[PDB]
């Protein structure tokens, strides 16, 4: 998995490569790692893709709850604290490695996360198997006062470097947007640099080529009236 | 880590590197190592990340209820509530903290609290892999009642040796100074520090 | 315990079972009855750890000994191996889990058919012809897979039984002394007093 | 401890024609999750009419590579310039890998080429030396990915005349070698959507009676 | 594996299965168990299928000197003692063999020998070998007779490689048969098992348990 | 069978239109400790040759010593040792390869990562990799341990495949090679700011760069970063 | 002593036009020991349809599980689950048991009764979900599944081209699987007709 | 291999030996004969490891065959004994040692005596009337302790050692398939062929 | 051990601590771990005692033998053949050893010989389990061609911070000088070291 963060002028972008893998086999090749929190509370998640998905729905949940009980608008750094907390409590068997971004009523936020607990802020982030690919990019186009379209273009390339070099990602790039005074923007699929070419033959059977023993009606409909 | 904090004539300063890392890789090199528990009470954090700050965000909290119940409470005081912390679990802890606070009465005082739990108040400590190769140089250039900038310069200096030798240290280096006359950060980065 | 058998014949449930008990070095038994009967048409035999075996055995024995009088009635042998499946696969995530296997043979009074059950001590349950616990299908099934017919006679199935005992006693390194074997059919359960 | 032994990941896949054979590969070297070249090749011409590949542990790969051509040399020097049958070639390499047998060369070996008869054959080794001649072979990280498409493709597994209803086989027609290459290019592009040591560029040899050539292909490099 | 090999009237029948596996995953159907060490030797493979190969072939190197320099065919119990022998030179490097030597010579008749990797060599008339051995050796032992015919024989062997690639996960693929008299081996083809179970279980009324 | 004790860090380098650059840091780390800062890592062979190694230090001193000891060997009974007979990269990475499979294979290797970089007779670019596996292989990029996973995915952006060789200049590969290693001193604990670069181009012969230091860093942005999380101050 | 590879066996599920498959085989074995040649590995739910691989006292127990919290939620709901919602529900109760997990690589597949559209979903053992467009595989053969499906698969396929493909995807995985055969069976899911076929393969 | 028997009585040594092979699951063979004949009045049987037995078995065979033809000469038990016994020594250091254990029994003409000796792996040397190997002492060794007399018949041996073998067969787990009983004496080795 | 050699203007100093250790038992607190192979050409022992003894007993054959055929060797030479026995046979040593030698073309001279073989010529070199708490003082006090009395306060000074920290150093300081003028041996006491 390749994972980042990346704030500008007026907000936070999060990116996410969609490979999820069982061991050395691609078991999905347009996974969703980029989870909704709140409305303007995303965060990416690597590790174990079970525990990113279950702990981010349950502090999602409680968040939600917490966001009704205040009437207010869910801030950054309460996610952040009950998802450390949480994860704090487990000592890192939750293999929940997570980028947290968003905005609030506070103004725009980055964090990361990882298993155990531990936290760090900062202008821009990476997590996952191709952390190091993307950082390599982040430590060499990243500066100061960046623009939406900047910080987006940074983002995907260095989700870019990561699919291209780390085995433990690839596929497509997905990306969200957290503006400040504006709707968040999930853009599913941002980039598609990976369509699997046209085979050279199809596949498809002369009917009738499979040995069949038995064929039933299978009943899926309750009990009959009458 | 190197983290240090040195009590002067004024009162008190706190000094960082700010490199965190998972092996080779330093997974942050911007770090802040220098945490605020009280206004005027802030701690010095190294070894596991996850504990060290689980164990200041408990502490922060257990300071703020003190505070509303008894008023302001002493460098001493936070000193044993971070004592409690990483005694009664010394088993699950790997955290090496120093506390650092500037009463009024008490002026700047230095408690050192290191991995089995145990407190030791001393005029100025050090701690973090980097501080090993600094205790020479530390004890023969520490004297008491330093002014602010002498202070400065001998955590500046300090630091600046344990970073060079130490490959889990680095980065910039940050301190914290804690007087009557309020809180100031500081921070001073690679190419003013490494030349010294 | 070691060796136990099963198989379905036309119309009643043969189940045969070692009848050596050994500790370590010695063989301490040499006529163990592995078996309790569950209800008037259903047996079951066991074979696994010493001790968890005749305490699982007699616990399911009682259990279903209590069902009968609670509700004057005999609970089918689907019913039972149900129960007993439950039972096991709540034991095998238990602190301490029964390592006990079970063969249930029952003839079920309302189909008029007789049944036989294969569970292992994880709880996997399993409806069959024929089965067996351990290495006795190793040697076993290739005889069976050969001569068993859905309409065997009970006498046709003991002599398939007999030919399954004594491939077990050619090849087998370990004496199991012998088996006891007993017959589950509309009438009841009775026991074949001469192998 | 030091380990002797990697892992440099890599499928390769030979298929014996009626007339010809092939034997290709993919051209992705990896330690791990990194990748050492995209472009790295494994299958290897061997002289008198050989293609040869040695998939697994690449140190180990290369240097019974390097032995059999150095053998194939002498073969010569010492036989009159001989030319080396396939079936020949095959028994040297067992005891090539059987000298070793108790510190192998950690690799899956195939061989391919003609039969003294001009037929199409491969040949196939586990790491210590066993080889049986075979029609249809795949090796490496993804040959599980591989074989059963093969199995159905090539020899028809599991297919039936239409009509007869799994009475009559669907009877076991002969592939010219466009036909085969096909099948290698969606056998290695399936196997590059599904395994993550997979991809970068596939390289085919393939051995006529008029010697060996080579196609390359690119393959997807996430 | 499945590997069996026995003694009768006719002389040697020799039977074994064509699966290998790595682990759950099936890597071929097609490998041949039965080494051809000489026109007149047969070797099975179990246990290291190099071993097997390379040791076995090695024999009939040895059995060919060995009737260079005495100008006389060379005796079973002698050419699995060279087998068993060699072996045990290397007993506790790792070697991984069970095999049947057979042959039928003029002054022993059929004869079938057991060698092992650990040094064990027996003579016998059944030997079953491989994790299917427990499968085959039920058929074997219910139905062989000394006077079975050439034709029962190898059917005995066909059907109990049968039983064992059925109930057997690791055997499988195709059933591959040899006769053995004292003129030499007789190969008498591959059969795939497939087909052979169906065929079997409808001219037989074997296997209700499966549905057909 | 040993362990590293003295080490150095990453080797990086790449293919250009005329010729090859390779870099390294003059480190010699004692575990956690930066134990020795004057540790030249790239030793040239000839003028058409430079080998860059990582991992144990002694085990590199001694290379660096059969490397010299192979000069001299070729000279003796060679008039056209400066000439025709000169010592290639092919030559120079072959021997290495071989020396370091047949020490594993002895169960006793030589605790390093080298990768060979060169122009041949002929003008063709050398660059080639082999490790204490005597594991072997060519990329238009190459780089070893920390480098191969943050300098390759950089340096790939340049060269990603063959056919861009031709099209990158000395000016440009030198530039993301520097800039290069500037990410693997913000990022990698065991290197240094302190490293040598060396350029083999077929028209220039070799530049052999000393002392060079990581310049333009961004650390500005530290300053504005408090807490982990929720602290303001 | 790998809980997920003692039993063995496969399933396999697809998309096709206005229509779904779900296929398994019938071996059940303890190792080497063939044990069961009935053992179907696909249940359902009203509409819904459920396969599972791995450990069979866990393919069992969750059937088991899964008809009880569908009968009650049927009850209450006053209708029939839909895959959609199934599919939550079996993620929910997975990760319940996330440090003692059930030792499953279960399947759903199923039209929404509603919409109209055909959906299939795959598991890991501790409840992540994979929700692909195209194919979804399980069990001690997924690598030859993965292999076959990925070349024999294409999208909107008619029902009985469908069954073609994944039954050829199944029996061609299974027989390179020591663990997994000893019989077939197709499900042929369309919105108000369910067909089930069983399939003639090597017994072996 | 497993048991091994010997008994000495008035003027012959009797061997009784096993006849099971067992390889790990199946028994392989049933009618094994785990002796060498050494010369013509000295038998030696053994157990222990796989292929160890019968090779070094064959080996010492080979030997005293040697020694026979050299000096034209039969060698005396204790002689035989003592140099097979120097060999194990000799093996128990070496790099892989012979795991094997053996009775030797021979009748010594010179003397006119029967004499049995007990040698295990380790080169333990042992004159006894009676002895055994592994398990078979522990459950043989209490009749033969109660029953034995220096003054028996050949017949009287071969009673007690029915005896012995019967104990075995009722409390020994294993099934070792009967014994092949060998009787040495002043006209040599022969085969008692029913037991 | 604590050990350390430094050139400076006339030549070169080594210096060492006199603890041996088996344990937490000082097993000799008055150790000589200066030790010569040659008239003007010495070294520091750091690690077993046993193995570097072995290695300084054979390097003295060795230089004695090459005296006798060619001259007096060089400090180089001496440091080659340390290097070739601890880097030979590195699977069964304990050694860390500084060579420091007097030539008259070469001057002062110093190479360090870590754990691994490796050889490192440098203007001064330390080493033993006591050096890592003066890496901090020694880089900022070092500067090249010292007199012989600013290079013995060095030393002296050094050895006393790394002897203050180490538990495993301790004893007597004792100096070794190698000039053009001779040799010379030098003691300091706990008194005048432990107050500076
Ligand atoms: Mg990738
Ligand atoms: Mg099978
Ligand atoms: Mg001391």
């Amino acid at each position: 998995t390749t994972i980042v963060g990346v704030k500008f002028n007026n907000g936070v972008v999060i990116a996410a490569d969609t490979r999820s893998t069982q061991g050395p086999i691609v078991a999905d090749k347009n996974c969703a790692k980029l989870h909704r929190i709140s409305p303007k509370i995303w965060c990416a998640g690597a590790g174990t893709a079970a525990d990113t998905e279950a702990v981010t729905q349950l502090i999602g949940s409680n968040i939600e709850l917490h966001s009704l009980y205040t009437s207010r608008e869910p801030r950054v750094v309460s996610a952040l604290q009950m998802l450390k907390q949480h994860l704090f409590k487990y000592q890192g068997h939750i293999g929940a490695y997570l980028i947290v971004a968003g905005v609030d009523p506070t103004g725009s936020h980055l964090f990361s996360i990882h298993a155990d607990g531990s936290t760090d802020v900062g202008y821009y982030l990476s997590l996952g198997s191709g952390s190091l690919a993307a950082m390599a990019v982040l430590e060499s186009h990243w500066k100061q006062d960046l623009t939406k379209e900047e910080a987006i273009k940074l983002a995907s390339d260095a989700i870019q470097a990561g699919i291209w070099n780390d085995l433990g990602s690839g596929s497509n790039v997905d990306v969200c947007v957290m503006e400040i005074g504006k709707d968040a923007e999930y853009l599913r699929n941002y980039l598609t640099p990976n369509v699997r070419e046209e085979k050279q033959k199809s596949y498809k059977f002369p009917r009738g080529t499979t040995a069949v023993l038995k064929e039933s009606i299978v009943n899926i409909c309750d009990i009959q009236e009458e | 880590t190197s983290i240090m904090a040195v009590t002067f004539k004024d009162g008190v300063i706190l000094g960082a590197d700010s490199r965190t890392t998972t092996g080779a890789y330093i997974a942050n090199r911007v770090t802040d190592k220098l945490t605020r528990v009280h206004d005027k009470i802030w701690c010095c954090r190294s070894g596991s990340a996850a504990d060290t700050q689980a164990i200041a965000d408990i502490v922060q909290y257990h300071l703020e209820l003190y505070t509303s119940q008894y008023g302001t409470p002493s460098t001493e005081t936070a000193a044993s509530v971070f004592k409690e912390l990483c005694y009664e679990n010394k088993d699950n802890l790997t955290a090496g903290i120093i506390v650092a606070g500037y009463d009024d009465k008490n002026k700047g005082e230095v408690y050192t609290i290191p991995l089995g739990g145990s407190v030791h108040k001393l005029p100025y400590a050090i701690a973090g892999s980097g501080s090993t190769f600094i205790y020479g140089y530390c004890d023969k250039n520490f004297r008491e009642n330093m002014s602010k900038e002498e202070t400065v310069d001998f955590i500046k200096h300090s630091l600046s040796q344990a970073i060079k030798w130490d490959g889990s240290s680095g980065g910039v280096i940050r301190m914290v100074v804690l007087t009557a006359a309020g809180v100031e950060r500081l921070i001073f980065y690679p190419d003013e520090y490494e030349q010294l | 315990m070691d060796i136990i058998l099963g198989i379905r014949v036309q119309d009643s449930v043969i189940l045969a079972s070692s009848k050596a008990v050994t500790r370590g070095i010695s063989v301490l038994k040499d006529s163990d009855d592995k078996t309790r009967q569950l209800s008037p048409h259903t047996l079951m035999s066991f074979a696994g750890e010493a001790g968890d075996t005749v305490q699982f055995a007699e616990y399911i024995q009682a259990n279903i000994q209590l069902y009968s009088i609670r509700e004057d009635y005999e609970l089918s042998p689907q019913a039972v191996s149900s129960f007993v499946r439950q039972e096991l696969a709540k034991s095998i995530r238990s602190r301490r889990p029964y390592q006990v296997n079970v063969l249930i043979g029952g003839y079920d009074k309302k189909k008029n058919k007789p049944e036989l059950y294969q569970i292992d001590y994880l709880g996997t349950k399993v409806e069959l012809p024929y089965g067996a616990h351990g290495y006795s299908g190793f040697y076993t099934f290739s005889l069976l897979d050969h001569h068993y017919r859905p309409d065997m006679t009970t006498e046709e199935g003991l002599d398939l039984l007999k030919l399954c005992v004594q491939e077990l006693e050619k090849r087998m390194p370990m004496d199991f002394k012998g088996v006891i074997v007993k017959i589950v059919d509309k009438d009841g359960i009775r026991q074949v007093d001469d192998f | 401890q030091f380990n002797p032994y990697g892992d440099n990941g890599g499928t390769i896949l030979g298929i014996a024609g009626e007339d010809f054979a092939v034997l290709a590969g993919d051209t992705r070297n990896i330690t791990d999750y990194s990748i050492n070249s995209r472009y790295e090749p494994k299958v290897f011409d061997c002289g008198d009419n050989i293609v040869m590949s040695a998939n697994g542990f690449a140190a180990d790969g290369d240097a019974l590579v390097k032995r059999f051509k150095n053998s194939v040399k002498w073969y010569h020097f010492d036989h009159n310039d001989k030319k080396l049958s396939i079936n020949s070639a095959a028994r040297n390499i067992q005891h090539l890998l059987y000298g070793k047998r108790f510190f192998p060369y950690y690799v899956h070996t195939i061989i391919a080429g003609l039969d003294e008869d001009g037929k199409g054959a491969v040949y196939s080794f586990d790491p210590v030396g066993s080889y049986e001649r075979e029609q249809c072979r795949a090796g490496g990280a993804a040959a599980s990915l591989i074989m059963p498409f093969l199995d159905n493709q090539v020899n028809f597994k599991n297919q039936y005349e239409p009509g007869t209803n799994g009475k009559v086989k669907k009877p076991l027609k002969y592939l010219s070698v466009e036909e085969v290459i096909k099948l290698v290019r969606d056998s290695f592009t399936s196997a590059t959507e599904r395994h993550i040591q997979v991809g970068d560029g596939l390289e085919i040899l393939i051995v006529t009676k008029d010697g060996v050539r080579k196609e390359f292909y690119e393959l997807k490099r996430d | 594996t499945t590997t069996l090999a026995f003694r009768f009237q006719g002389g040697i029948i020799v039977a074994v299965d064509s699966r290998a596996t790595a682990g759950n995953w099936v890597a071929s159907q097609t490998v041949k168990k039965v080494i051809e060490i000489n026109p007149f030797l047969l070797g099975t493979m179990a246990g290291g299928a190099a071993d097997c190969q390379f040791w076995e072939t090695w024999l009939g190197s040895q059995c060919r000197l060995h009737e260079l320099r005495e100008k006389e065919r060379i005796s079973v119990a002698a050419a699995s003692k060279i087998l068993s022998n060699l072996v045990y030179q290397y007993k506790g490097a790792g070697l991984s063999m069970g095999t049947m030597i057979c042959g039928y010579t003029r002054k022993e008749g059929p004869t079938i020998y057991y060698v092992d990797s650990d040094g064990t060599r027996l003579k016998g008339d059944i030997f079953c070998v491989g994790s299917g051995q427990t499968f085959a050796y039920g058929v074997l032992d219910s139905n062989y007779k000394w006077d079975l015919s050439v034709e029962d024989a190898l059917y005995l062997g066909k059907r109990s490689i049968l039983a064992a690639a059925h109930r057997d996960a690791y055997s499988g693929g195709s059933v591959n048969l040899y006769h053995v008299t004292e003129d030499g081996w007789i190969y008498h083809g591959n059969h795939d098992v497939g087909e052979l179970f169906w065929k079997v279980k409808e001219e037989e009324g074997s296997f209700n348990n499966v549905i057909g | 069978t040993q362990q590293p004790i003295v080490t150095g860090t990453s080797v990086i380098s790449m293919k250009y239109d005329n010729g090859v650059i390779i870099a390294a840091d003059n480190l010699g780390s004692y575990g956690s400790l930066l134990r020795f800062n004057g540790v030249e890592r790239l030793i040239p062979v000839g003028d058409n040759t430079v080998v860059g190694i990582s991992g144990d230090i002694s085990d590199m001193q001694h290379i660096e010593r059969l490397l010299k000891d192979l000069v001299t060997e070729n000279a003796y009974d060679n008039p056209l040792a400066d000439a025709e007979e000169a010592l290639e990269p092919s030559y120079i990475f072959e021997y290495l390869a071989t020396v370091m499979y047949q020490r594993r294979s002895k169960m006793n290797p030589l605790w390093n990562a080298i990768i060979v970089a060169g122009v041949q007779s002929n003008g063709d670019q050398f660059l080639r990799y082999v490790n204490l596996l005597g594991v072997t292989y060519s990329s238009p990029t190459l780089a070893t341990g920390f480098g191969a996973h943050m300098a390759n995915p950089l340096l790939r952006k340049v060269v990603d495949r063959e056919s861009d060789i031709p099209k990158t200049t000395v000016q440009v590969a030198e530039e993301a090679i520097v800039n290069a290693m500037r990410v693997l001193y913000y990022r990698d604990a065991r290197s240094s700011r302190n490293f040598s670069l060396a350029i083999i181009d077929k028209n220039t012969g070799l530049t052999f760069k000393k002392n060079l230091q990581v310049e333009n860093m961004k650390w500005d942005f530290a300053k504005d970063i408090k807490g982990y999380g929720t602290q303001k101050i | 002593s790998d809980p997920s590879s003692i039993n063995g066996g496969i399933v396999v599920a697809m998309t096709g036009k206005d229509c779904v498959a779900i296929a398994c085989d019938l071996r059940l074995g303890s190792q080497s020991l063939g044990v069961s040649n009935k053992f179907e590995k696909i249940f359902h739910y009203g509409h819904v349809f459920l396969g599972i691989t791995g450990l069979a006292t866990d393919v069992t127990t969750l059937n088991e599980m899964f008809r009880y919290k569908t009968n009650l939620y049927k009850l209450k709901e006053e209708r029939a689950i839909e895959p959609e919602t199934f599919t939550q529900l079996v993620s929910s109760s997975l990760y319940e048991r996330r440090f003692g997990p059930y030792f499953v690589g279960p399947v759903v597949a199923g039209i929404n009764s509603k919409s109209g559209k055909p959906f299939i979903a795959g598991f890991d053992l501790i409840g992540c979900i994979d929700e692909a467009k195209d194919f979804i595989v399980s069990g001690t053969a997924s690598d030859q599944l993965f292999g076959m499906c990925e070349s024999l698969y294409e999208p909107n396929l008619e029902p009985e081209d469908l069954f073609e493909t994944i039954s050829q995807a199944l029996l061609n995985a299974a027989d390179r699987d020591a663990l997994s055969g000893w019989g077939a069976v197709v499900y042929i899911i369309k919105k108000d007709e369910v067909v089930k076929r069983y399939l003639k393969m090597r017994q072996d």
